RNA sequence: CUGACCGAGUAGUGUAGUGGGUGACCAUACGCGAAACUCAGGU
RNA sequence: UUUGCUCCACACAAUAUAGAUGGAUACGAAUAAGGCGUCCUUGUGGCGUCGCUGAACCAUAGCAGGCUAGCAACGGUGCACUUGGCGGAAAGGCCUUGGGUGCUUGCUGGCGAAUUGCAAUGUCAUUUUGCGUGGGGAUAAAUCAUUUGUAUACGACUUAGA
RNA sequence: GCAGUCAAGCGACAUUGCUAUGUCGGCUCUUCCUAUCAUACCGAAGCAGAAUUCGGUAAGCGUUGGAUUGUUCACCCACUAAUAGGGAACGUGAGCUGGGUUUAGACCGUCGUGAGACAGGUUAGUACCCUACUGAU
RNA sequence: AAGCUCGUAUCAGUUUUAUGAGUAAAUAUGUAAGAAGUCCUUGUUUAAUUGAACGUGGACAUUUGAAUGAAGAGCUUUUAGUGGGCCAUUUUUGGUAAGAACUGGCGAUGCGGGAUGAACCGAACGUAGAGUUAAGGUGCCGGAAUACACGCUCAUCAGACACCACAAAAGGUGUUAGUUCAUCUAGACAGCCGGACGGUGGCCAUGGAAGUCGGAAUCCGCUAAGGAGUGUGUAACAACUCACCGGCCGAAUGAACUAGCCCUGAAAAUGGAUGGCGCUCAAGCGUGUUACCUAUACUCUACCGUCAGGGUUGGAUGCCCUGACGAGUAGGCAGG
RNA sequence: GAAAUUGUUGAAAGGGAAGGGCAUUUGAUCAGACAGGCCAGCAUCAGUUUUGGUGGCAGGAUAAAUCCAUAGGAAUGUAGCUUGCCUCGGUAAGUAUUAUAGCCUGUGGGAAUACUGCCAGCUGGGACUGAGGACUGCGACGUAAGUCAAGGAUGCUGGCAUAAUGGUUAUAUGCCGCCCGUCUUGAAA
């Protein structure tokens, strides 16, 4: 279900006169290890000569978050390509782990932007430790101490299809 | 989409920027050396021509006038960032729009100059009163045989903004009775000030005021104010 | 962008005082009291020290943003016009025909009457609202004074009576009659 | 006149979508995949 | 018309059910606010309390709910009367004085269940209609024919004649 | 349109000289559209008045009588606030009119040796069934 | 349809190995992957059995010459219907808006979905029982969650699922998110007020034209700044006011560009249709995560029939076991 | 002494069509057999299938974490202190890296849980099917005799013995269904 990031190295086989390659490696995001795979030939295919016939994935394993609890403001850049030229974006995120960020970017891009899944370039992800470098106001404003909002509105669910009290919210 | 809309033109006249903050700063801190006395005027309210013929009543001299702020940093707020021996207390006493009059011929020279320098100037004073009938250029300050009646296409300026209740018929301007436009001795209101200055009552007059002078030898602030 | 919370300051003298309730507001003062529906606005309010109140809306968008500040202003229209009130100056003028205007008590409605309005026959008469009072200004000739604690009604008021000497099927360059507001300066 | 992680995994092309786009066209996944060209050498 | 209609009581049938198998349990307004108790110098007041569902309230034990003996209360409630009321939006319903008659599982006892043989919905209600008994109330209309036309192709319509 | 002109984007706006081969038409009838001729209400126009131009919503109503075309082409007189444009098989043959188109006879011009044909002009010609609607048991 | 000769049979609408064919790919197109083959030796046109050719002796039988699959291969007789089909995909041509070459469908086709459809998505059909799915849906009609989660919409003809009967550029001071410049706590923008100067009422035309009815121009002196003056303007002036500068106001603001939703762009005639009801933190749009409804499809089983492989000397065309399958117009055969 | 068509009697339905197909309720009608015919329940079973509980393991950075010990750093600055008036216990800005909160980073330590796959591990409930018809065979439990869930259901019980189940049909309702033949690339036209 939530998006998985695994550490994908390519060997690009050796062979005589060219042995031992420099066994480049991707950081890849993706649900499950075909689909990390696939995307990682997909972008060693598009940066230099390779392909799947003749390379292979020398190993893959699941990048678990370091600290699964904990509030990180995260950096994000993406190249999204819309129906019209692809241009670059940066977006930060409010999230508790890598994984949590970049399924939040997928649905933000999907939905503000209408971009696929197919059309969305993960340039880099990284947390941002420091606060006055901030730049996004929509995350800013939930770094003020001692924030405390209310929820107006609340509305309940009801199991039976009848209600005799006439509910009220709060 | 929705912003307020611009209504820049094109002139031919663009903005300095702050090239010219930074230059004025430079000569600033230049002048504070090449003189022996500096001084710090408050000049809030002038006359671009008074300026003129002060920059040269007197001497070879340099009046110096710019941002308050930028003058500050040419001075330096802080005792530790003075540019020059207890500079930042000089700069402590400019409060207003302030000047500098650089120049080497006497301290007592320059604030007797200062004391007897004064012009007229408009009240930004004795009461006046607008005749009874029709309104001249003047506002009867002078015979009504000498004057000429207003010009009618000011008369809206006079309906809505100086609130006199103007009626024209024989559209030389009128009026169904005397108007009370300032009283004894108060500070004029913006719309009896735009009254006074439209009829061109220049009552009031304007002498310089200075704070404080420095010498580039007494290493202190000569704290003389007058007016 | 969604703001978390935003909310403005009013300012109320200490002459004056507001209870709150829901939606439903009153202003009580000197010069009387006035009250609105609020209801169709969705703002909170809360009291700080009596003399400082906020209204503060919660995860509220650009349009909920500007309902907020418009509550602010018409919360500040209220207390001004409850302690200061407003005097709406009107003044008529006419070339030929001298327009002639009257408070009558006809149906028990203080309806104001206008005749002569370029010649005309037909006589208008407009209703004077509530808390809107109308006396003739004294020793300024052709000019009557309309005064009141609400803001809305005394501009309504002078509104209506300038549009009704509405000129028709004529060069409004040349028939300079009618009637128009000169002030809109305070009581006080 | 030969080699090359050199053009370049670019152009081009088979297969699939109830993929996007009114249309022109475009992207994805399973594959194939060049030449001119570049460096050096040859003559 | 030798006793028809209608109402009430009592007895068998048919006739079915858009579908019982404890109770359709009654303020109003808002949801960027409310219900309840309390207090005051009664208001858009102060205090405490509650929601986060009815997963509640009432009621619920006896051969589909028998026959009998006492205890303590004088309450609970079905039935027919009875006194004073309210309800017209489709009121046909909602209040209450007075006793009478029961049951009372509020509390404690005495006898009976069997064989429907290991379950077979195991029949326990409401809508209509007629004949079989007793008691209450009164003894009319329309159509056809004719007839005048405010009417009409014919119907129909407007009228009159014991 | 032809042949140019400069240039924000990847060629918009502006810019230079001249430049009938078909049959549909008319009397009555009902309805619908606005791309508004007239009427209601308004804004801008050298609206001083009067008169007039354009523009905005608005289809309720009104949108004619005649010289005259068989006519498809389509022009004039007068009244009226005006005499606006269209659709319903460019509605309306078991509604009418056959007006025009189109059989069998016949006259004039061309060709064709001939019979005949036209590039052509003229003449004379064959609901009582169901439903809907209006009324009515 | 009738069959005939052989039988493990050579084959394949498929791939791999080798290479022709192409400045030049890819898809395809050609040949081979050998027992009917290879090798040593030797018999019966060259000067010479030198060599071709067909024989004998000898060497290898099947990891015997790649993968995968094969209700077998070849052969003979005869004939019922069509010889004009239509739709869709690729390539080429033509083209403001059809002609040749390819393959799959309908015609001959049921069943579920798109409210229905000949060209679409699934899936091809014996009669029955149970379960799981396909496309399509989970507000009601309508069997399934007013499912969960993240963002957008106020539309006075919104929106609501490819073929389907379809418009954009462009405009909007509607709304959401991004890219780059430009000024910023020695003071960004809004707002307040003050300055906005002298030569010069610059040269021409003038009756007036002085910053503004006009022509060419557009500089000097001082500034923090000030354009021989951006406009309003009185017959000229003047005055007002714009650019610009000074202060108070005290934290981001301003310009252009990009792409998510909405309106215009997308104007007719009987009254009308996302199918209707109908809906707005949707029951609309993009995307993610789960459980749910089912076709004559798939999985398990009962039965009729067709076909195939075996058993049967004690009703033989007879009886028993096993396995596969059941579409269909013209038409053929067989059994009734 | 047939159908098309018509009348009388009995039954049934009928709100702008009828007729037909799968499916059942109601009305009518109807054949059969009982030292063993029709309809069901329970127990354990062979096959298919659906939904729960629960246990042991195989991998992750021998999961990541959390937690613990250690060194360091920081503010959306904890205590304390200085300034400020003072709502005399207030909070505004300076200092202050744990003090009268705690947070983060690196290292090291002992565990589980999550995800994933396996179990020729156990077990509850629901639905359909009972096909074959004396043995022969493959297997398991037993020292053996024998037994068994091992090449297709047995054991017990109850009601009815009839219109009770069931068939035919009249008609009630859930859904669907266009008018037959020929021709046409295509028809209901």
């Amino acid at each position: 279900a939530h998006f998985k990031e695994y550490q994908v190295i390519g060997r690009r086989l050796p062979t005589e006169s060219v042995p031992e390659p420099k066994l480049f490696r991707m950081r890849i995001f993706a649900s499950n290890e075909v689909i990390a795979k696939s995307r990682y030939w997909y972008f060693l295919q598009k940066l230099h000569k390779v392909k799947k016939a003749s390379g292979e994935i020398v190993s893959i394993n699941q990048i678990n978050e370091a600290h699964p609890t904990k509030v990180k403001n995260f950096g994000v850049w993406v190249r999204y390509d819309s129906r019209s030229g692809t241009h670059n974006m940066y977006k930060e995120i409010r999230d508790v782990s890598r994984v949590a960020a970049v399924e939040t970017l997928y649905q933000d891009m999907a939905a503000r932007h209408r971009a696929r899944f197919r059309s969305i370039h993960i340039l880099k992800v990284a947390e941002i430790e420091k606060t006055a470098d901030v730049k996004r106001q929509y995350v800013k404003q939930f770094l003020t101490k001692d924030l405390k909002f209310p929820l107006p509105h609340r509305v309940q669910k009801s199991t039976k299809t009848f209600s005799y009290k006439r509910p009220s919210t709060f | 989409r929705s912003k307020r809309s611009k209504l820049v033109t094109l002139a031919q006249t663009d903005k300095k920027g702050r090239e010219n903050k930074e230059r004025i700063f430079d000569e600033v801190r230049e002048a504070l050396d090449t003189y022996r006395y500096v001084w710090v005027l408050h000049l809030d309210d002038v006359r671009t021509p008074v300026l003129q013929e002060i920059r040269t009543s007197w001497a070879g001299s340099k009046l110096i006038m710019g941002k308050r702020k930028v003058l500050q940093k040419a001075l330096g707020e802080k005792r530790e960032e003075e540019y020059k021996e207890n500079l930042y207390q000089l700069s402590k006493l400019c409060s207003g729009v302030t000047g500098l009059l650089f120049t080497d011929e006497d301290v007592n020279t320059v604030k007797e100059y200062f004391k007897s320098y004064v012009r007229s100037d408009y009240s930004r004073p004795l009461t006046f009163t607008i005749p009874e009938g029709i309104v001249y250029s003047r506002g009867g300050q002078i015979p009504a045989e000498e004057d000429v009646p207003m010009i009618h296409s000011l008369e809206p300026t006079m309906r809505n903004k100086f609130e006199i209740p103007t009626k024209i018929k024989a559209g030389k301007i009128t009026i169904d009775s005397p108007y009370l436009v300032c009283t004894e001795g108060e500070k004029l209101d913006v719309r009896q000030a735009l009254i006074l200055k439209q009829f061109g009552i220049a009552a009031s007059e304007f002498k310089v005021k200075v704070s404080a002078y420095y010498d580039n030898d007494s290493s202190t602030v000569e704290s003389t104010n007058i007016n | 962008m969604k703001y978390i919370q935003t909310e403005q300051q009013i300012e109320v003298p200490e002459g004056v005082t507001v209870s709150i309730k829901s939606r439903i507001v009153k202003v009580v003062g000197p010069r009387g009291t006035l009250t609105k529906n609020l209801k169709h606005i969705d703002v909170t309010f809360t009291k700080v020290n009596n003399q400082l109140i906020k209204v503060a809306v919660h995860n509220g968008g650009r349009k909920h943003v500007a309902a907020l500040r418009t509550v602010k202003s018409l919360v500040d229209n209220m207390i001004t016009g409850v302690t200061k009130g407003y005097k709406y100056k009107m003044r008529y003028v006419y070339a030929h025909f001298p327009i002639n205007v009257n408070i009558v008590e006809k149906d028990g409605a203080k309806f104001i009457e206008v005749r002569n309005f370029l010649g005309d026959k037909k006589i208008r008469n407009v209703p004077v609202r509530d808390g809107v009072t109308i006396e003739f200004s004294t020793n300024v000739k052709d000019e009557i004074v309309l005064s009141g604690n609400s803001v809305e009604d005394v501009s309504q008021n002078a509104a209506d009576l300038q549009q009704i000497c509405r000129v028709r099927n004529k060069d409004i360059r040349k028939f300079l009659d009618g009637i128009y507001v000169s002030h809109k300066g305070f009581i006080t």
